[PDB]
């Protein structure tokens, strides 16, 4: 994936398993003035 | 690092460092910190690595 700004292109490297957080942490930073957090929040109900 | 870690040297001018055990940037990072008060270089290591 690219990211587009500044003049600033990088395409962030996405391995195929990493999780969120770290696809925060590689996106985060190289871009200027750009941050990049993660959370994930999922409910859940047993059935019968 | 392949099975062990990278014992080397630095030489900055007279002295010379004699670090051991680097086996990622971190280590070197530490042990560049420690060594500030030998060596007068200033080491740094970013959130990005």
């Amino acid at each position: 994936v690219n990211l587009v700004g500044g003049g600033q292109v990088k395409n962030i490297a996405i391995a195929a398993g990493d999780s969120a957080k770290a696809i925060a942490e590689k996106m985060d930073g190289a871009i200027p003035n750009l941050s990049a957090r993660a959370r994930t929040v999922f409910t859940a109900d047993v059935s019968g | 690092v392949t099975g062990g870690s990278l014992n080397f040297d630095v030489t900055v001018g007279s002295n010379t460092v004699s670090l051991a055990g680097v086996t990622s940037t971190q280590d070197l990072a530490d042990q560049l910190n420690s060594n500030s008060s030998k060596l007068g270089i200033t080491a740094s290591i970013n959130d990005k690595g």
